[PDB]
């Protein structure tokens, strides 16, 4: 598998957060942010080509 | 506190230097710490303290 986790929603709003709740309402979120993707940065050259 | 008497230390208050994200904004540990900031600042309360705590 590869990426079907997130095939299981709508890709147009992708969007990556974990966070827990106590007791008392105290939520604690952390939401990563998104490296540099060689990939992505490849296929946007060759389209401006 | 006198003018002449000295004390072993002139700050009695911890103060939180870490933990803030865990500290509830409405909890008692921010209510202590205004609490503590006052009370090194030279602020008195106008109940009286009895010599031994109840």
């Amino acid at each position: 598998m590869l990426l079907e986790p997130l095939l299981s929603g709508d890709p147009r709003m992708t969007q990556l957060a974990i966070q827990y709740q106590q007791y008392n309402g105290r939520t604690f979120n952390v939401i990563p942010e998104m490296p540099g993707s060689v990939i992505a940065d490849c296929v946007q050259l060759t389209a401006e080509v | 506190a006198r003018s002449a008497q000295p004390v072993t230390r002139l700050d009695q208050c911890y103060h939180l230097r870490w933990g803030a994200q865990y500290v509830g904004e409405d909890s008692l540990t921010y209510r202590l710490g205004v609490l503590s900031l006052l009370a090194t600042n030279g602020y008195q309360l106008a109940r009286p303290i009895p010599k031994q705590l109840t």
